[PDB]
RNA sequence: UUGCUCCACACAAUAUAGAUGGAUACGAAUAAGGCGUCCUUGUGGCGUCGCUGAACCAUAGCAGGCUAGCAACGGUGCACUUGGCGGAAAGGCCUUGGGUGCUUGCUGGCGAAUUGCAAUGUCAUUUUGCGUGGGGAUAAAUCAUUUGUAUACGACUUAGA
RNA sequence: GUCAAGCGUUCAUAGCGACAUUGCUUUUUGAUUCUUCGAUGUCGGCUCUUCCUAUCAUACCGAAGCAGAAUUCGGUAAGCG
């Protein structure tokens, strides 16, 4: 169809600075800073009144309009992640063998070590990505809390811990074992 | 001055040809700076010299010339067709010829 | 088909001694030249009446121009065509300044989108949509908003020289 | 704490946009866009420069940085009134773009004796310039 | 028009460039192509990688040293593309190929010479925005070419010195252009403006 | 039986995938940049440019002679020199200083003809050779003999004043 | 391969699948006598190399009427047996 103009809104709240040269977006707030290279898209950003940035596609087909609301959602994720921050909570699910996860250092690389998953002698190792801060819940039994600015970094680190603890050669309908994400939320949320 | 050019530089490109049969009696010339058949009508009838060197001296010269003239245009892009008194030797495909401004009109 | 022309063709079905003055059928024909328009006349009346060219007569062919060729008109084109596996009716909307230059677009659009040739297509009706909000299609309702303006990003400038010296730009 | 989003400027296909025909019987004449037919094709009108009111692709057309107030669908008499009242032809001729069009018309029109004069004058200007480079 | 023409291969589409260069070589023009590691081919990287593996898998069965020679460097992929556009088995097409030099990066002499582009072959002019393309450097290091990191080290060195050149060249063209504007309003320079100069 | 190489200029032969003013150097982006400028030195403000190199530089003089001055202290060529940078294939780029011409920036004086109405009308750059007068240098390999870490033969690997 | 009446304790499609229907192979077997009668040495074996994938095993997976063990259906895959 090639719609003439599709357009989206981005609400920049009171503490946030958004800076967009060519298609590289820099979002600065109370929690740090974030950068995305959006040069694969071809949208056009325009600043209206310092609390609002439009993003537009001119003469765009169905897939090109489709990526426009993606670009809105990604910058809003950056804005949320530098104002409220991002926080994931994972619980350990085990039947018989308890799962031992402690935050570990190997050559200054800050891994996550998982011993005794299903009684495996194999120690599993997940590296902590930068920005993600691993926490172990007090007054919740067997909960790991991943916190940081990027929802891309926090959720992929929470994805990597689930993916390393998969169950092999068993019926996974019964062998329900692993570390699963229980909550996707913010840090400064109430 | 440093320049004494009183001709226009050209290139001997090809014989007149189909896909699989060439005609050596007609040669196709790319005049430099001409990009249109309407531009190339200026050069029709102008004399072309292919100036080349040898080792045997014949008449007080080691430089020999092949003389011919533009006859018509070729294609859409300023290539012209030229005919020579003896046909160009086909090792000169890509060689430079000289398109003189005579017989002049404007 | 460099540009289509609208013709009126009037045909008669030749007078007999029983019937002098037969009934004068008129069509509006989009065609390239008058040869095709008379051929398109007899092809269409042979779908409607017991008449053919060997028993009929062309009494007038006149070329109809557009009354206001420099006014932008929303048209509604009714078209019937044959696909590879059946016959379909179809309604499309073309915004254009001529009827014969909307029929250019329609024959271009049905070939591009439905692989329908000239021989497959019958133009049922071209009418100009007189009032806005009787415009049905959204691809032409785009261009009917108040104070419409759009950029043209990524300008590619043609060159006549095989070499450039600048690493060009696409601003516009 | 100022948000800095880059401008991303663009000349718009709009009513009142002054254009320059680059292909056709005009080929270098100004015209104004009157109504937008679709995405590649507009209705233009060039009444001061003698361009017929016509439906044209934007591929024979360059947008120019000039825009004047013009109602949508305005006729050829109305366009010429708003053209002169907005004084497009002197707004266009002051631009660097029109000067380079006019200069290359002038350079192509020079006779051989005038080309000699350009050589003579340029060596005079070069003598003044190259002296001025060494002094400062 | 120049005795040799030096093409920057960055941002060019490979077959649109190779058809331009092949016609120029057979017309008697000498061409050197630099930066062949930053050529472009249309289509996704995986798309174009399967194309090499299909080419990589054909070779003479009874003697693999007689078959197609699967040349891996980006300048040789571009040389392969330009072959097959030239009658390379005839003396005319051999002479055309002698008029061609192709390099990765910008080596000497050519690091201090002017680089042209071919806008018939330019990616940003010819491909639709939103399409996917591959860079020939990343394709070549996946099919077995060993010197991407060396050329990237040498080009980064090359761009450091070349920026120092242009930083001096900007300063000189300040001094020149401010003198020419001050030598304007002269009765010569009003008389040169009359003649269109 | 004065052999070899380098430097320069003197002449022969050799040819030419094709001189005929100049290959005239940022990088990156292209839904963005370039240049100028300002400050708080930024993913900054302001101005301005593109819409092709149709540019820019060069470019006048018996293929460019001989000669007179004016202005300016500029431009350019050749040879010496000074210092720096360049290893991707550097083999070039930028400098200091003197000598040496030329200068059409400006104004003069003399020459040109008969190549006869046009004939590339010969002006380039390779290889070599011979000659001159200036510098430099003062070996190896192979056969034949030998070894057996090698070997059909060659080849290999060793040894011998 | 499609469709799904039914089988599969209920439940068409975990695994199956009638009556129909649409294709693939040239390694099975059938049709031309196209080439060979101034002769292309006729089967099997041994030896030895390479190729295909329509995958038996091995690597990694998805599904189950997969609790485990063992199976079965399916994917990538001819690298290696
Ligand atoms: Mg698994
Ligand atoms: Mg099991
Ligand atoms: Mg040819
Ligand atoms: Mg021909
Ligand atoms: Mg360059
Ligand atoms: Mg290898
Ligand atoms: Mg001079
Ligand atoms: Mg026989
Ligand atoms: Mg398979
Ligand atoms: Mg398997
Ligand atoms: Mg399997
Ligand atoms: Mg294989
Ligand atoms: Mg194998």
């Amino acid at each position: 169809m090639k719609y003439i103009q599709t357009e989206q809104q981005i609400e920049v709240p009171e503490g946030v600075t958004v800076s967009i040269k060519s298609r590289i977006v820099k979002v600065v707030g109370p929690r740090g800073t974030l950068t995305k290279n959006l040069k694969h898209i071809d949208v056009t950003f325009t600043k209206v009144n310092n609390q609002l940035i439009k993003v537009a596609v001119h003469n765009g087909g169905r897939k090109h309009v489709a990526a426009l609301r993606t670009v809105k959602s990604l910058v809003d994720n950056m804005i949320t992640g530098v104002t409220k921050g991002y926080k994931y909570k994972m619980r350990y699910v085990y039947a018989h063998f308890p799962i031992n996860v402690n935050i570990v250092e190997k050559d200054g690389a800050k891994f996550i070590e998982v011993r005794n998953f299903l009684g495996d002698k194999k120690i599993r190792n997940v590296p902590v990505r930068d920005g993600v801060t691993i926490e172990f819940s007090t007054n919740v039994k067997d909960e790991i809390v991943l916190s940081g600015n990027s929802v891309e970094d926090v959720s992929q680190n929470a994805a990597d811990l689930q993916q390393i603890c998969r169950v092999r050669n068993k019926d996974i309908r019964k062998f329900l074992d692993g570390i699963y994400v229980s909550h996707k939320g913010f840090i400064t949320e109430d | 001055a440093e320049s004494h050019r009183l001709y226009v530089k050209g290139k001997h490109l090809s014989y007149q040809r189909s896909k699989r049969v060439n005609n050596p009696n007609v040669s196709l010339i790319k005049i430099e700076g001409v990009a249109t058949p309407q531009d190339a009508q200026f050069y029709l009838g102008k004399r072309i010299a292919y100036v080349y060197r040898a080792s045997k001296e014949v008449r007080g010269s080691k430089i020999r010339v092949m003389w011919g003239k533009v006859t018509r245009t070729h294609g859409n892009s300023g290539v012209v067709r030229a005919t020579f008194r003896n046909n160009l030797p086909a090792k000169t495909f890509g060689a430079s010829v000289r398109i003189f401004l005579y017989p002049s009109n404007i | 088909m460099a540009h289509f022309k609208e013709y009126q063709v009037i045909g008669r079905r030749l007078p007999t001694e029983s019937v002098p003055e037969p009934k004068l059928f008129r069509m509006r024909i989009f065609a390239s030249n008058e040869v095709i328009a008379k051929s398109r006349y007899w092809y269409f009346l042979q779908k409607l009446h017991k008449v053919k060219k060997a028993s009929g007569e062309i009494v007038s062919i006149n070329q109809i121009n557009e009354a206001h060729p420099t006014k932008v008109k929303n048209f509604g084109v009714w078209v019937r065509y044959d696909s590879r596996s059946g016959t379909h009716n179809m309604y499309k909307e073309i915004r254009d300044v001529s009827r014969v230059a909307a029929v250019e677009t329609l024959y271009q659009d049905m070939a591009a989108r439905h692989r329908a040739r000239f021989r497959s297509i019958h133009i049922l009706k071209v009418a100009e949509i007189e009032k806005t909000a009787d415009v049905k299609r959204q691809y032409v309702k785009q261009f009917l908003t108040k104070d419409l303006k759009f950029p043209l990003p990524h300008r590619v400038q043609k060159s006549t020289k095989t070499f450039s010296y600048k690493r060009p730009s696409t601003f516009y | 704490t100022d948000s800095i989003v880059k401008a991303s400027n663009w000349r718009l296909v709009e009513v009142g946009r002054v254009v320059l025909i680059k292909k056709g019987q005009s080929a270098g004449k100004l015209a104004a866009i009157v109504e937008i037919i679709d995405q590649k094709k507009v209705l233009i009108d060039g009444p001061k420069a003698g361009v017929p009111r016509q439906a044209i692709n934007l591929g024979q057309v360059v947008l120019t940085p000039l825009t004047f107030a013009l109602p949508r669908g305005a006729r050829t008499a109305t366009v010429s009134k708003k053209w002169a009242a907005a004084a497009v032809c002197e707004k266009w001729a002051a631009s660097s773009w029109a000067k380079k069009i006019a200069q290359r018309e002038r350079r192509a029109a020079l006779t051989d004796f005038e080309r000699f004069q350009v050589m003579v004058l340029r060596k005079q200007k070069r003598y003044t310039v190259k002296k001025a480079l060494a002094k400062a | 028009v120049e005795p040799v023409v030096v093409i920057d291969g960055k941002g060019h589409l490979v077959g649109r460039l190779a058809s331009v260069v092949a016609k120029q070589l057979l017309n008697g023009q000498k061409i050197v192509v630099v930066r062949a590691e930053e050529l472009n081919i249309s289509g996704e990287f995986f798309r174009n990688k399967l194309k090499y593996h299909d080419f990589l898998r054909k070779a003479t069965a009874f003697n693999k040293t007689r078959g197609p020679f699967h040349f891996r460097a980006p300048s040789r992929i571009f040389y392969k593309a330009l072959r097959g556009m030239v009658s390379h088995k005839t003396a005319r097409g051999k002479a055309a190929l002698e008029r061609l030099k192709v390099f990765e990066g910008i080596p000497p002499p050519y690091d201090k010479k002017k680089r042209v582009v071919v806008p018939q072959a330019l990616r940003v002019l010819r491909l639709k925005p939103g399409r996917k393309y591959t860079t020939l450097g990343k394709l070549s290091t996946s099919v077995g070419w060993k010197y991407e990191d060396v050329v990237a080290k040498l080009e980064a060195k090359r761009k450091v010195s070349s920026a120092e050149y242009y930083a001096k060249k900007r300063a000189f063209t300040k001094k020149v252009a401010s003198a020419n504007a001050t030598a304007a309003e002269s009765d010569v320079a009003k008389q040169l403006a009359a003649l269109g100069y």
